[PDB]
């Protein structure tokens, strides 16, 4: 017989795979972290909690190279950063299979660099979708693993038995309160929310997001209110169409500011949420 | 907290 | 081509494993319904009955079931045992509910793939995967002569009372509890144990029947009979004092087989007729 | 539809996968405990040398029930390996070895051990990095990393592949956080066969011969004093290439035995036992 | 330790 | 560091 493995997986994903340093002023490291070789152009999806406040930003691949790299930009909503190097004789890239929808229970690798001991798969499966991470009342779209994930995986791939990129290792659940340690918990940002996340930053050097004026379907806060939502909209109320659109949270997001939109229940100018 |  | 997943066992067990919540009435001080404990149960069959771990039910005034499907019911505790640490509970439904799959005939081997099912820390339902890693354990510390199923799927708070299934979705055990008690300082990594589903089974149908499972003591504590502490009354039948024994209703020398036997029974011992009592 | 299931490796490799027991004089009490792999039936059994470091008497035990007094054959501190042997007579349980198998990295691996004296235990994972340092800073060693979850008392266990092929023998896992964190699913194995090379060397020398030169750090030079066996025909600091009919390293200097005469450029030196 |  |  044959020893079962999932080297395939390694030999096509892990070579995209990058350590990251974010070094601070003489220049010390900082925080180490992982990255994601995205396309041949150099760019690289990680953390932004990995980068932040860095002076220098370096990258390694793991054939040898090494690369000083520019901040294109990063996100606090979705923790995500995007770099960029300028290589020249060819970059190894990350598989990515954009119609393949990750499933509970499919078999998944974490790949990053842990503890600075060089680069380390580790495998797990994909233990939900769709949850909020390691802190509510600030909702997202996790994907939860228990890939073994600790301090360095960050900005790393999680990927399948093909080496398809599922999505990037964000935190870990560390522990509970001031309690125990949780075992086997780990988040990573889906996939296909990265890559709209990288697309955006390429374009724009940040998220533009679409805000209104409410916070807080019903509409009220419990907590005062702002300016914005006075261009012709009421107190506390739900609404239906927005943009000639039935009920939404996402597309107004979606929505560039300048741009005037209607409401019901009668037009309103977007502005970019702060 | 819906932040529209 | 296909990723390597385990999602067909998921797709077919997840269903029925609940989240359970153990609420009291004074839990704070105005008397309001909240949360004490919370844990994971599995629907056995359609009568509503769901088995859970004792201490995730213990002293509730009210304990909620919530399944994947959005339906949330207040469960009966129909009874619940000590030593295996099991409780069965039961809801009333309507319109059907959904039930884990169980392969009588199906052995569990040393090795096997293994996926837990649970709520940690109340997350949301999550599924972990690991192998079967030993059969017939003491889990615990001191004597609980009752079979657990060790696994390094990994489990947590939230997850007792839930499935252990293997990759065709088939119940293997019920999580108990993670070796996270490491006596001193350290903190064990993949040690978590699980109730074979057999013995899971035959303990419910005896919680169901009589509401507590009813055990043979014959009167003696301590192969051979010996007690650091005095002895019981119910060994004043037809027995020494001190000794072993071989033959104990027709059968060579047997500790779970004491207990099996109905109280009120005359039974033949060798090295004679005693009569047994129902475990204190 | 059969359950996936690494049951075949478990029938093949945990019979030779023994219990350890390191038992000091306070009488008789168990200092340390940990596992230990049988490779022959001769009763040779590999370990770890920190699972029997000062015992007074080690105790092996097999999974079908027998027990055994067992004799320190040897040890070595650099690979922290050590062999054992048991008089027994009967019929051995084997571990199954593949000289030829290449461990990959992602290849799925079992840790077969006694955690917490728990009794055996099988824990899954895969091969996470090859040819690593594990916690010391930089020593002369490659580990195997695996996130197969070993314990106290996995120390001197069986890392199998999915056919039960040894890959290793586990020795320790990652140990402290950088913030107040645990580490999880870091571990680390020698890789079979260096456990299997310092296993015939030291049931051949009663220990590990190594070939110490006489200089500490290419480039030779230190921050500290050199040995006197550096006076036998090279100089003060520099670098060096052919040495011995070899061009330009480290674990070809050990394994030349001492008193040799060794012809070094940039001229002859004679090897001297590493002290 | 047992408890017949 | 180096052991030779």
């Amino acid at each position: 017989m044959t020893p079962a493995s999932y080297n395939l997986a390694v030999r096509r994903a892990a070579p995209a795979v990058v350590n990251v340093y974010n070094r601070g002023l003489q220049l010390e490291i900082r925080t180490l972290g992982s990255g994601v070789i995205m396309d041949q152009r150099g760019y690289i999806i990680t953390n932004k909690h990995v980068i932040n406040d860095a002076d220098q930003i370096i990258v390694a691949l793991q054939d040898g190279r090494v690369f000083e790299a520019l901040l294109v930009g990063s996100d606090s909503l979705t923790d995500l950063a995007v770099l960029k190097i300028n290589a020249t004789g060819g970059l190894p890239t990350i598989p990515i299979n954009a119609r393949r929808v990750p499933h509970i229970g499919d078999v998944v690798l974490a790949i990053g660099n842990p503890y600075n001991l060089g680069q380390t798969i580790t495998q797990g499966i994909i233990s939900a979708t769709g949850r909020i991470g390691l802190n509510p009342t600030g909702r997202q779209n996790f994907l939860q693993t228990d890939a073994s994930i600790n301090h360095g995986n960050s900005g790393g791939a999680l990927v399948n038995s093909l080496g398809e990129l599922m999505g990037i290792n964000t935190l870990s659940f560390d522990k509970s309160n001031d309690g125990e340690t949780p075992e086997g918990i780990g988040f990573a940002i889906p996939f296909q929310l990265a890559t709209k996340i990288m697309d955006k930053l390429i374009r724009d050097g940040r998220v533009i997001r679409g805000y209104i004026g409410i916070g807080g379907i019903v509409v009220n806060e419990v907590s005062p209110d702002g300016p914005a939502a006075n261009a012709g909209i009421q107190v506390n109320d739900l609404i239906i169409s927005v943009d000639n659109k039935p009920a939404t949270m996402d597309q107004v997001a979606e929505i560039r500011p300048g741009s005037v939109i209607p409401v019901v229940v009668l037009q309103v100018t977007i502005q970019e949420y702060p | 907290v819906y932040w529209f």
